[PDB]
């Protein structure tokens, strides 16, 4: 079967401003097969109660999912997305960059 | 005037770990309205947009019945496909199905589509006429022969050109306040020094609906593609979408560059510059 | 409105 590794984007629902409630997003796309595990990390630790969209796919048959959690950014808290998939030898970590 | 109702269904086998899992989602344009997951705690068709929450329990029971029926059907199909390809009983496999009906720019039915993939590869598709099939390989020709003998295309066409369109129009009316109103992108340009001679300009579009958008950079009014990076358009999670396009530029030449934004919610294409 | 169809 096809094996395609996920593209990963880590971002916020609205422009991030310290002290203002928002949502942290990790969008995984372009992957196959569909089983995948995604965690959002705060200062290296798993965030509990993260929600995700329902499994869908693109015209090229590859899958996509959005994982998201409410958060209030601060100057010093660091965020990341950690993705595991059959195509990855080890979970892949992508750090949140506020202008990406 | 153009709108679509689209469904995306996925079944995944897991030999030795139970029977296959079936997930289906439905959209009007870029707005999801329904989901079903056979592995959910209590599998049922469930609303995912406000404009189907008043359809009533009869409607929802009937959708749930159809999802359970298709999950069943996909389980048989997965078993058939394993046989067509002489595949081992141990491997996991995926069956995907996408179909939909599209209104053209004058709001009239324009076309339908119906396509299936096995393990991420095209398997069988209804042709554009909705009366004939394209089989990707000799295994899919087995399916084509069965469906030809069964007049299966006529049944698919009856749904795509009839029921599908009628319900799409009902959803469009019930959700007209959101589904029939484009939201223009909110834009800005950011700047990052790279080195003593290079910088990055990033052109942003946020909060737009529908998802289709074009972002282009120009230098002195000439389209610039060689050194422009474009991320995949991505969901914000609130029903709107985001995208950016970045160009690397010589430090000190930033003012030569303009970003151009095209979107259904803009009355004319938009030109932007970095405003330090 | 969903639609359910024949087996492959
Ligand atoms: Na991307």
């Amino acid at each position: 079967a096809i094996q395609r590794t996920p593209k990963i984007q880590v971002y916020s629902r609205h422009p991030a401003e310290n002290g203002k409630s928002n949502f942290l997003n990790c969008y995984v796309s372009g992957f196959h097969p569909s089983d995948i595990e995604v965690d959002l990390l705060k200062n290296g630790e798993r965030i509990e109660k993260v929600e995700h969209s329902d499994l869908s796919f693109s015209k090229d048959w590859s899958f996509y999912l959005l994982y998201y959690t409410e958060f209030t950014p601060t100057e010093k808290d660091e965020y990341a997305c950690r993705v595991n998939h059959v195509t990855l030898s080890q979970p892949k970590i992508v750090k949140w960059d506020r202008d990406m | 005037g153009s709108h679509s109702m689209r469904y995306f269904s996925t079944s995944v086998s897991r030999p030795g770990r139970g029977e296959p899992r079936f997930i289906a989602v439905g959209y009007v344009d870029d707005t999801q309205f329904v989901r079903f997951d056979s592995d959910a705690a209590s599998p049922r068709g469930e609303p995912r947009a406000p404009w189907v929450e008043q359809e009533g329990p009869e409607y929802w029971d009937r959708e749930t019945q159809k999802y359970k029926r298709q999950a069943q059907t996909d389980r048989v199909s997965l078993r058939n496909l394993r046989g067509y390809y002489n595949q081992s009983e141990a491997g996991s496999h995926t069956l995907q199905w996408m179909f939909g009906c599209d209104l053209g720019p004058d709001g009239r039915l324009l076309r339908g589509y119906d396509q299936s993939a096995y393990d991420g590869k095209d398997y069988i598709a209804l042709n554009e006429d909705l009366r004939s099939w394209t089989a990707a390989d000799t295994a899919a020709q087995i399916t084509q022969r069965k469906w030809e003998a069964a007049r299966e295309a006529e049944q698919r066409r009856a749904y795509l050109e009839g029921t599908c369109v009628e319900w799409l129009r009902r959803y469009l009316e019930n959700g007209k306040e959101t589904l029939q109103r484009a939201e223009h992108p909110k834009t800005h340009v950011t700047h990052h020094p790279v080195s003593d001679h290079e910088a990055t300009l990033r052109c942003w579009a946020l909060g737009f609906y529908p998802a289709e958008i074009t972002l282009t950079w120009q230098w002195d009014g000439e389209d610039q593609t060689q050194d422009t990076e474009l991320v995949e358009t991505r969901p914000a999670g609130d029903g709107t979408f985001q995208k950016w396009a970045a160009v690397v530029v010589p430090s000190g030449e930033e003012q030569r560059y303009t970003c151009h934004v095209q979107h259904e919610g803009l009355p004319e294409p938009l030109t932007l510059r970095w405003e330090p | 409105l969903y639609n359910t169809v024949a087996t492959l």
